[PDB]
């Protein structure tokens, strides 16, 4: 029958869905988890690429 | 006994690949990870639901029923 | 109405019958599924 | 059914199936036409038959 | 003339009834035995 | 037999017994006149539970054995109905010590202060389960209770909207 | 065995309205919008819409329970401001900007071979 | 998730993550008391019961 993924997971289009924004640390909204380098410890998304070090 | 038909995690569809996973891992003598690589797996949750997957079907099909 | 675990034949016997296989010593005797419609849903 | 799997089982299993639903738009729910005995309208209707030799 | 004595299935319990064989005891007697399958989905009161 | 027993004295007679003892019984009639009989007298008890009786008030409310009427002439009597004539009732009322408290009135003096569904498989047509396998297993009135044969809940869903199959 | 009925949480129940509208006496011109049978979803985007006017002072929306699918927005606006019509106006703008995304969305599937 | 609590995932719920299958068996027998009295395994016809 038609349906929703809501109402059972049989009906999910689609399995991941990656969604992200915000790759270098520029709205604060994320403090990185440091205790050496936080630049060190986090290795850079590859979305970093794309916008403005 | 049967491979998850999708993933739990995500959801992806990882059963029509595991006959492919067990050709890759027996004909060419690959790796479990350059196998799973080489599937289309990314997500580490698909490459753990295979990889961890026991086909207890096998052995309940060896009796007579 | 009755199958051999074994020989897996149909028996079909009534009351007052031995329980026991024809073709064989075995007398595990299953029962094979009912006949009336079953439904299942995946939820 | 006289699998050694059970009938739940399987039905789960099949439940995860995709299928094709490029014309989902075009089909209708069961719970909105005035329908009886799933009609295809509504509905897609597969047959299953297996065993061994 | 006779007294029922079925085996009620339990209150607390439901499911799918998945088998039933029928025997004999070692002095002859006829024997019955169910077994009775049932499919459970965690739930929020499940203990993992 | 003990007190307050019906007794059927004959076939178109009985009676409620006032006193009972040993081998000697006091009854009154439906008539009302108390006499004393032997145990010999008495064909067979009249079971009050299992007799489906019942009479019509003045109100036309139906009146059963056990409901609580009053007399709407004389001294208004209260009383439960312990058994239903076909031209009299029999009312026994605490308040009342004379004739052990029973008394004979008519019914019209007084004033009250088959599922073809049940077991056999349905399939819902209007609702969230509808096209789902279920088992009747009792009906309230204008709803039917209906198990899942997928789900272990019962659900309440008018029969109207419920289509019926065969055993197989 | 009295698990939530999962289709009742998208579909509304017998005689249940979709929306029901309230006042608040909490503020002046302050109003009260229950969704039923909706999720964050939708509630979200409205609310982030509404905030985006200039007109629109307060948006905020609550989800009482997980169990229940339904969630209540306060909106309060300037005097003289009707909030039905803020919130006809931010649909409106939510419509439009799906349309746009759509048809460049389509339109750059197009323009690319694969 | 407070107290050691969890939160597990519905959607993992109804995909095939932890389902269980539950078998329990009942065993019924026909033991004689007294000689020439046995029970009998049949359907109830609320007769004479
Ligand atoms: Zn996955
Ligand atoms: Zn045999
Ligand atoms: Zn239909």
């Amino acid at each position: 029958k038609k349906g929703i993924a809501k109402e059972h997971a049989k009906w999910g289009p689609a399995a991941a869905i990656e969604f992200e924004y915000d790759p270098w640390n520029k709205l604060k909204h994320t403090d990185y988890w440091y205790e050496q380098d936080s630049a060190k410890e986090w290795p850079q998304s590859k979305n970093c690429e794309y916008e403005d070090p | 006994m049967i491979v998850p038909v999708r993933c739990f995690s995500c959801g992806k569809v990882v059963g029509d690949k595991w006959e492919s996973y067990l050709n890759l891992l027996q004909e060419d003598e690959l790796d479990e990870g350059t196998a799973l690589s080489r599937l289309g797996l990314k997500r580490y949750c698909c490459r753990r639901m295979i990889l961890t997957h026991v086909d207890l079907i096998e052995k309940f099909l060896r009796y007579n029923p | 109405k009755y199958i051999c675990a074994e020989c897996s034949s149909k028996l079909s016997l009534s009351r007052t019958d031995a329980v026991r296989c024809k073709d064989c010593g075995h007398r595990i005797l299953l029962k094979a599924r009912t006949k009336r419609l079953v439904q299942f849903e995946a939820r | 059914n006289t699998t050694v799997l059970a009938d739940e089982f399987i039905a789960h299993r099949l439940g995860l199936i995709p299928l094709q639903s490029m014309d989902i738009e075009q089909l209708e729910y069961s719970r909105d036409c005035f329908c009886e005995d799933h009609c295809d309208k509504c509905s897609v209707v597969l047959t299953l038959q297996a065993f061994g030799e | 003339s006779k007294r029922d004595a079925s085996t009620p299935l339990r209150s607390t319990e439901n499911g799918i009834v998945d088998q039933v064989l029928v025997t004999t005891n070692q002095d002859g007697l006829k024997f019955v035995k169910v077994r009775v399958r049932t499919t459970k989905i965690p739930q929020i009161g499940d203990k993992f | 037999y003990a007190l307050h027993d019906i007794v059927e004295l004959s076939a178109k007679n009985v009676a409620c017994i006032i006193q009972a003892g040993h081998d000697i019984f006091k009854v009154i009639d439906e008539t009302g006149k108390v006499s004393t009989i032997t145990k010999g007298s008495i064909l067979s008890k009249i079971n009050t539970a299992r007799a489906r009786v019942s009479s019509v008030d003045a109100n036309g409310n139906e009146i059963k054995i056990g409901d609580t009427i009053v007399e709407k002439v004389g001294s208004r009597r209260e009383g439960q109905v312990l058994y239903i004539q076909t031209q009299q009732i029999f009312v026994v009322s605490k308040k009342i010590v004379e004739n052990a408290g029973v008394f004979v009135v008519n019914p019209s003096n007084v004033e009250a202060v088959r599922e073809v569904a049940l077991g056999k498989t349905v399939r819902i047509r209007s609702a969230g389960y509808k096209g789902q396998l279920g088992i009747v297993k009792d009906v309230n009135g204008d709803k039917a209770t209906v198990e899942l044969h997928s789900k272990n809940k019962h659900i309440t869903i008018d029969k109207h909207k419920l289509t019926y199959y065969n055993r197989e | 065995m009295n698990a939530p009925d999962r289709f009742e949480l998208f579909l509304l129940g017998e005689g249940e309205s979709k929306l029901k509208i309230d006042p608040d006496t909490k503020a002046p011109n302050a109003v009260v919008i229950t969704f039923e049978k909706e999720d964050h979803t939708l509630g979200n985007l409205i609310r982030a819409e509404l905030l985006n006017d200039r007109k629109v002072l307060f948006a905020a929306y609550k989800v009482e329970h997980p169990f229940f699918a339904r969630f209540k927005l306060r909106i309060q606006t300037t005097e003289g401001y009707d909030p039905k019509d803020a919130l006809k106006n931010a649909c409106n703008s939510i419509i439009n900007k799906l349309g746009a995304l759509k048809t460049n969305f389509e339109t750059e599937w197009n323009l690319q071979t694969l | 998730n407070q107290e050691d609590s969890m939160i597990m995932n519905q959607s993992s719920i109804d995909r095939g993550l932890f389902r269980s299958l539950f078998f329990r068996s009942y065993m019924d027998q026909e033991k004689k008391y007294g000689m020439s009295i046995t029970e009998t395994f049949e359907k109830p016809q609320r007769t004479n019961t």
